[PDB]
């Protein structure tokens, strides 16, 4: 596992998609 | 390149088998340039703030595509969305039912970048990363700013140049740890993340 917990902020809202 | 056939014919098999997919010359010279002009137009505004974590040396701004004067960016997002939904069910086992706003990010140069990380380590719902590169005639040898991905199970490296009019797809989870090596030139990119329905439900829990 070469991951890290320094993830880019997913942001503020989520947009509905496809259904 | 037929829009919806490109998906089933290239992006789907590429993503399932190898985990990464690159689509060069996604829209064309004039389209890409209109995007770049709209982006730098946003860049003069000064509404860019420092990038945020869930280290990173970029300044960004979120765009929903419904803003006047960002018509072309919206066109891009509509294309990506049409592709995704058209793929739905075929990409791994994912059933994508959402996405983020678009992240318009700029690296100032000066060697700043993004240290090795993972876009979704904790399972927040993001299952695919899309990045549109619009940096024209980018000479990596002198300009750095390369996106280095370390695929799990593969021994090789994945080095992506931020070429103009380049589209990048890859799994957002731990399968693709990536980093943005120091950038010594202005490096612009537009991102958007796609959410899996079930995992998205898990994050609330
Ligand atoms: O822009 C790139 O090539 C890579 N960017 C990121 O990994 C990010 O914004 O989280
Ligand atoms: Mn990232």
């Amino acid at each position: 596992d070469a991951c890290t917990l320094l993830a880019p902020a997913a942001g503020d809202t989520i947009i509905s998609l496809c259904f | 390149l037929p829009a919806l056939k490109l998906a089933l014919e290239y992006i789907v098999p590429a993503m399932n088998k190898h985990g990464i997919c690159v689509v060069d010359d996604f829209l064309g010279k004039e389209t890409g340039q209109q995007i770049g002009d709209e982006v730098r137009a946003l860049h003069d505004t000064g509404k860019f703030t420092d990038g945020q974590l869930v280290i990173r040396g970029d300044k960004i701004t979120w765009i929903e595509g419904k803003e006047p004067g960002c018509e072309t960016i919206g066109l891009l997002m509509s294309s990506m969305d049409d592709l995704i939904c058209h793929c739905n069910g075929k990409l791994g086992s994912y059933k994508i039912n959402g996405r983020t706003k678009a992240m318009v990010a700029c690296y100032p140069g000066n060697g700043t970048g993004y240290v090795r990380h993972c876009d979704n380590p904790n399972g927040d719902g993001r299952c695919v990363t899309c990045i549109y590169y619009l940096n024209k005639d980018w000479d990596a040898k002198v300009s750095g700013g390369i996106l280095r991905i370390f695929p799990e199970g593969k021994a090789q490296f994945a080095d992506i140049e931020p070429k103009f009019d380049r589209l990048l797809f890859f799994w957002s989870d731990r399968r693709n740890p990536h980093e943005v090596q120091p950038a010594y030139a202005t490096r612009y990119a537009i991102t958007v993340w796609y959410f899996d329905a079930d995992e998205r439900a898990a994050a609330k829990v």
